[PDB]
């Protein structure tokens, strides 16, 4: 009966880690590391997800931008995250009544499994609308700040961590159930 | 020339982590119709049209003819950008 | 990638579809 | 009627039918079916290579009645010339619903300068249209980002002497 | 290969464009004041085509 423990515990931590990566994602300090240095001069952006900072050193708010419609892709990517996060948490929920029931059961863990693979499945196309809206972004050249060295990450790769968290938390999680 | 990077060309790497993420999502989903097993049986569906073996619907099947179509759009779209 | 991504789209919710189709069958039963 | 569904829809998942004594009369079916879908992905390959080859730009209007007729995209003049004149006093039934467009709709499109209209139209992103001399309009054409294009003939003859 | 090549082509819209092309013939009247601008023509365009004419 420890296996089918170790293995629900080590899922539980998993998923813990991937809200970690939420939290880390949605703490981005630069999502892209950018330059300008204009031989104007120098320049180095910053580009946090709702900061865009530049580096002499500052950091700037720059967010909800151009235009409109892609206004409303953040807003339906912010309701992704916002849903995705529940859809964690009552992951998490389910856990501890299934530790409540340690100290239903397959009935209530696949039902976690399923939210976890909605979450997976959400914030999957939640990037997607936002990378999609940073291109866009880069597309309508950003006021002045179009830098060279474009590029995602580092957290929204963590992003991407917390849904393979997500992703192998429901796949044990079914290997739990399939018994 | 250049080497493995020109097949690579054709389609960006994103679109290349988009698909491998995706696939990933699909595999699961077969096993909620039931970590290695049927995650093996989605490996037995990419590599042939889009899964089997489902008593008829079932669940997971029509996840099968979703993943069908959809591989189909993408190998097209690839074949048609090299071209 | 976004051409593509309107695909991804169309994928994601065929899998919710199907996963709210094995819900109501785990409810028959 | 249902398993049948289920079973077509596993046909398209995968080639096309199977669940059938060798042909009988259900394996043709699927098999006509299979010719069907190659044609169609083949075709679907080919037109999306067609995008990919030539990708001709359309222009979104022609005659200028066109911008009459739509209402997608603001259109105007300078705010002070000749030019308004002709419309305000234009007796076509076309020019005359240009007019009392123009003159009804606000924020006004009229501008202070030609170079304000430069402005817009560099900004407007197609979302607007800006009417003036012709030759100016060519001449414009030349200038950089050459972003600018002149469409359709002229509305009415003139010519400096 | 056909949708393709039925992009590529594409309408005449300037007289330039017969001086590009040979597939299709053109001309003016055997007599008249439009063949004589043409004849007259020092454009490098319409000396092409008057010279094209006159050859064709």
């Amino acid at each position: 009966k420890t296996s089918r423990r170790g293995r629900a515990l080590l899922a539980v931590a998993l998923n813990l880690l991937a809200l970690l990566f939420a939290t880390t994602a949605f703490l981005t300090t630069y999502w892209c590391q950018g330059t300008q240095r204009v031989p104007f001069q120098l320049r180095r952006f910053h580009t946090g997800i709702w900061y865009s900072c530049e580096e002499g050193e500052k950091c700037r708010s720059f967010i909800d931008l151009a235009p409109a419609s892609e206004k409303g892709v953040l807003w339906l990517s912010v309701v992704s995250e916002v849903l995705y996060i529940l859809l964690l948490v009552v992951g998490f929920s389910l856990m501890c009544l299934e530790l409540l029931h340690s100290s239903d059961g397959l009935k209530l863990n696949a039902f976690a499994a399923v939210f976890t693979v909605l979450s997976g499945l959400l914030g999957m196309v939640a990037h997607m609308m936002y990378t999609q809206v940073f291109q866009v972004t880069v597309s309508l050249g950003p006021e002045d700040w179009r830098p060279h060295s474009w590029d995602y990450g580092w957290s929204f790769c963590l992003a991407w961590g917390s849904f393979t968290c997500c992703m192998a938390a429901s796949v044990t999680t079914l290997n739990s159930y399939t018994k | 020339k250049p080497g493995v990077f020109s097949f690579l060309d054709p389609l960006a790497y994103e679109i290349w982590m988009c698909i491998v993420f995706a696939y990933i999502g699909v595999s699961v989903v077969l096993f909620l119709v039931s970590i290695f097993n049927s995650l093996w049986f989605s490996l037995g569906a990419f590599m042939q049209q889009g899964c089997d073996i489902s008593p008829r619907s079932l669940s997971g099947r029509i996840v099968g003819g979703v993943w069908w179509f959809f591989t189909l759009i993408i190998i097209s779209s690839y074949t048609a950008n090299l071209a | 990638l976004s051409n593509v991504a309107g695909v991804f789209y169309i994928l994601v919710g065929g899998l919710g579809l199907a996963m709210l189709v094995a819900l109501i069958e785990f409810c028959y039963k | 009627i249902f398993n049948s569904l289920w079973f077509s829809l596993g046909a398209f998942m995968q080639q096309g039918c199977d669940i059938s004594p060798r042909s009988l009369s259900g394996r043709i079916v699927g098999g006509v079916w299979w010719f069907f879908t190659l044609i169609i992905i083949s075709s679907y390959t080919a037109n999306l290579a067609a995008f990919l080859t030539v990708e001709r730009m359309v222009s979104p209007i022609e005659s200028a009645e066109d911008l009459s007729k739509q209402t997608e995209i603001a259109y105007g003049t300078l705010d002070s010339g000749s030019t308004k004149e002709f419309f305000r006093r234009s007796k076509i039934a076309v020019f005359d619903k240009m007019w009392t467009y123009m003159r009804s709709a606000e924020p006004s499109v009229f501008v202070r300068t030609t170079a304000e209209g430069v402005a817009r139209v560099r900004k407007s992103k197609g979302k607007y249209a800006y009417l003036l001399e012709s030759t100016m309009n060519e001449y414009i054409e030349q200038r950089k980002p050459c972003d600018t294009m002149k469409v359709g003939g002229n509305l009415d003859s003139k010519g400096y002497g």
